[PDB]
RNA sequence: CGUGGAGGUCAGUGACGAAGCCUAGACCGUAAGGUCGGGUCGAACGGCCUCUAGUGCAGAUCUUGGUGGUAGUAGCAAAUAUUCAAAUGAGAACUUUGAAGACUGAAGUGGGGAAAGGUUCCACGUCAACAGCAGUUGGACGUGGGUUAGUCGAUCCUAAGA
RNA sequence: GUGAACAGCCUCUAGUUGAUAGAAUAAUGUAGAUAAGGGAAGUCGGCAAAAUAGAUCCGUAACUUCGGGAUAAGGAUUGGC
């Protein structure tokens, strides 16, 4: 039994998966990221005006489950430069940004209340008079690789989440020479990036997790916190943080943001930046998951299709949720004991 | 100290079972030096020893 | 006396033995080779810890199927235990030792334990198939750390040859 | 320091999904550990009555909330290795709902 | 070639150390074996010529005794259930007292006998062994005390039977 | 006390609180339960579980050695005041 494709079914070496893939570079396009890191943050339902022609429910609308993740934007803290060998790609430099947030630096220690805090301290000495030694570096970089890496970091301080430490991780730059892509980059040090500058609505998106782990079962032995790539989730939605009626659609006038009532089950309320994604995804609440481009030009009319929202459920998911606001919550019961 | 012997004296010259003897927790070596049944009965006598009461058993509600 | 391999000064060291001990061979082993070598007041506070479970004494040779812990990460072992018997037996000799070298007159600041042998006592039965204890003999040593012609034959050509260099040179 | 507060112990969330068999028990441990976090003494002595409302309704029937006055104070006898102990006693109150931690002023 | 014992002999070895045992040491013999040094030890023992036999072991699912690996592993999951404080004590989850919570629930975890056991009864002291953890506890160990009949039984009578 | 009741369940008198303990709560195992829709399609084989169950009133077949079958089958009811 089982698809041996995902053998073994041992435990994944760390938290956060591995990008094992990015989409095939093409040097004419703009300089992009081509993947994304955030949080997830529960789900809920949708009601989507379908317009799919030859299916029996085109002009008809449909329910459909959706997930949500929280997306502040990343920032920029370094790059990396790779060389193709006869033993595959190697990294020749890495070029790191002169200041670095108490977020990213947690990164680089175990004991982080114990330590001097020195990461780094030494390295920012070489940002003193003329950066030449940066400006070599970069050079080097410019002279030899042919791939070029953005080192980027989530701000877990803008999530809900107890974690302090934030997250790291590698995203390849598709577009532009390799000049450009470390111009940009060098441009983009200690900047933020944020979701809708690389995603879009309507667009198809893969999600990288590592799955829900479940311990040992009955041959027997480690089941699930596997790392998994599923491809092919629509975006249903880019919001925005900064915005109010973040859940109201055309259709539904009732100013709401995308939180239930309450909050997530387990994570708290959305005041970031987020994706909204057709159907689920690996993972569960508040893992960090990897949103990666499509590897290839999908060829479906379901990545051409324009996604219309008519309403969104923001009832509560900590029990039989029956009001999508505490105003009509409080229109229904009346006035209460407490309220005289 | 070890009241076992004082215990069951007690219940005997009173009357009633080990589960009704109530022995000082403060009178703990005048206990132990009360090896007879006189002793025994003089310590219930001025109080060191006491008879507890029945547990009710109300025919109220029958 | 008659203790066992022992390759230190007497004039500089106490010994505690103890015969017939009602305790684990096995775990008193490990507890002992847990406590080779070290310092009398190091060991003694280790003992103390191992006996409030925040250190442990890790199981070497007599460890089959027991449980893994952190606790053992601090001597490279995945298998540590906490054998509590054990561990009072040895500091009772330990103290034993201690107080002999008191009186022997010699630093206490000094001690280490030189030498600690843990081997099998005599079998002791009950039925209740055999139904045997495995008593120990311990022994230790506790010692003070202190600071700190070959003719040679060389044939008619090598004499020659050094003096052809001495010569040479200045 | 000696020292005396009156608190209020959320039984209920520490007792959640324990073996009916052992809920008196398991709250007579938490008690002690919740006097150990707050006071910092490893000597928590719980007096007799505080154990007759802990044990009040049967085995399984312990309450939701409770209300503890806890006062560290200096162990007198000079033997014991640790030099302070927490003595945990009952509050006697309608309700343990409610109530905040407060200083008692003892006098 | 080696072993137990016997006759003869070497006026043989020996408390200034016989025998035995240990030895990373030495030598002789194709070998069975023999010899020497060193350590340990404490009272006897050898070479040769002969006599004699309960005379040489890897086995016999060999006998008796001893000892390993397995392994600090299997296991001590029935008997709903214990908890707080004080005393004692070197030491207390288990002893004692108090306070709580429970249980057997009168076809009883209550109170008596027949039979059987034989001191287990009671007190003081005690923990080397035992009570499959522990123990200051105990039907354990040491030391003493305790069983009172004209009326309760036996004893008397006969039964099946002998 | 309940109850037809020496049943089961709870309590009084008396007795006991003995069974190695502590910390965790993955699968598996054992014991005990629940379950949409379907309802023996499972299996050599309805094995095991489920369903039934006290009492009052009505009502009761074939067969029969006339004694039975029989609590046949099948209905209604049950609290408190």
């Amino acid at each position: 039994h089982g698809h041996l494709g995902f053998l073994p079914r041992k435990r994944a070496a760390s938290i956060r998966a591995r990008v094992k893939a990015f989409p095939k570079d093409d040097r004419s396009k703009p300089v992009a990221l081509t993947s994304f890191l955030g949080y997830k943050a529960g789900m809920t339902t949708i009601v989507r005006d379908l317009d799919r022609p030859g299916s029996k429910f085109h002009k008809r609308e449909v329910v459909e489950a959706v997930t949500v993740v929280d997306t502040p934007p990343v920032v920029v803290v370094g790059v990396v430069g790779y060389v193709e060998t006869p033993r595959g790609l190697r990294s020749l430099t890495t070029v790191w940004a002169e200041h670095l947030s108490d977020e990213v630096k947690r990164r680089f220690y175990k004991n982080w209340y114990k330590s001097k805090k020195k990461a780094f301290t030494k390295y920012s000495a070489k940002y003193a008079q003329d950066g030449a030694g940066i400006e070599r570096e970069l050079a080097r970089i410019k002279k030899y690789a042919s791939v070029v890496r953005v080192l980027v970091h989530t701000q877990i301080r803008k999530t809900p989440l107890a974690q302090k430490k934030a997250h790291l991780a590698e995203i390849q730059l598709n577009g532009g020479s390799i000049s450009e892509k470390v111009d940009w980059a060098r441009e983009h040090f200690e900047k933020t990036v944020a979701v809708d500058s690389v995603f879009e609505q309507n667009e198809m998106i893969d999600a990288i997790a590592v799955t829900k782990g479940h311990g040992f079962e009955g041959r027997a032995g480690q089941r699930g916190y596997h790392s998994r790539t599923s491809i092919n989730h629509k975006i249903y939605r880019v919001g925005k943080g900064d915005d109010e009626a973040n859940g109201a659609t055309s259709f539904d006038r009732t100013k709401k943001t995308i939180t239930p009532m309450g909050g997530f089950v387990h994570y708290g309320e959305i005041k970031n930046d987020f994706i909204m994604v057709k159907g689920c995804i690996p993972g569960n609440r508040k893992r960090i998951v990897t949103l990666r481009k499509s590897l290839y030009t999908n060829t479906s009319r379901k990545a051409l299709e324009e996604v219309s929202l008519k309403w969104i459920d923001t009832a509560s998911k900590f029990g039989k949720g029956r009001f999508q606001t505490p105003a009509e919550k409080h229109a229904f019961m009346g006035t209460l004991k407490k309220d005289l | 100290a070890n009241l076992r012997t004082q215990k069951r004296l007690a219940a005997s010259v009173v009357g009633v079972g080990k589960r009704k003897v109530w022995l000082d927790p403060n009178e703990t070596s005048e206990i132990a030096q009360a090896n007879s049944r006189n002793a025994i009965r003089k310590l219930v006598k001025n109080g060191t020893i006491v008879k507890k009461a029945v547990t009710v058993h109300s025919k109220s509600r029958t | 006396a008659r203790y066992g391999a022992t390759s230190t000064n007497p004039a500089k060291s106490a010994s505690a033995r103890g015969s017939y001990l009602r305790v684990s061979f096995k775990n008193t082993r490990e507890t002992a080779q847990a406590i080779n070598g070290w310092e009398l007041t190091k060991a003694q506070k280790y003992l103390e810890q191992v006996l409030d479970h925040q250190r442990a004494i890790p199981f070497r040779r007599f460890n089959s199927s027991i449980g893994r812990t952190a606790q053992g990460k601090e001597f490279g072992v995945t298998k540590a235990r906490w054998p509590a018997k054990s561990v009072k037996f040895v500091q009772g000799l330990l103290q034993n030792a201690a107080a002999n070298a008191e009186a022997k007159g010699l630093d206490a600041t000094k001690l280490y334990v030189s030498h600690i042998q843990v081997n099998q006592a005599p079998k002791q039965r009950r039925r209740t198939n055999k139904y045997e204890s495995s008593p120990s003999h311990i022994e230790l040593v506790v010692t003070e750390k202190e600071e700190a012609k070959k003719v040679v034959r060389l044939t008619s050509r090598q004499r020659g040859r050094i003096a052809a260099q001495k010569r040479i040179a200045a | 320091d000696v020292v005396t507060r009156e608190y209020t112990i959320n039984l209920h969330k520490r007792l959640h999904g324990v073996s009916f068999k052992k809920r008196a028990p398991r709250a007579v441990k938490e008690i002690k550990k919740f006097a150990k976090l707050h006071m910092g003494t490893d000597d928590v002595r719980l007096a007799p009555e505080l154990n007759q409302a802990i044990w009040k309704r049967g085995v399984k029937g312990v309450e939701y909330r409770l209300r503890l006055r806890i006062s560290r104070k200096r162990n007198e006898e000079e033997d014991a290795k640790n030099p302070l102990f927490s003595y945990v006693e009952p509050v006697l109150v309608a309700s343990a709902k409610g109530l905040q931690t407060v200083v008692v002023e003892e006098d």
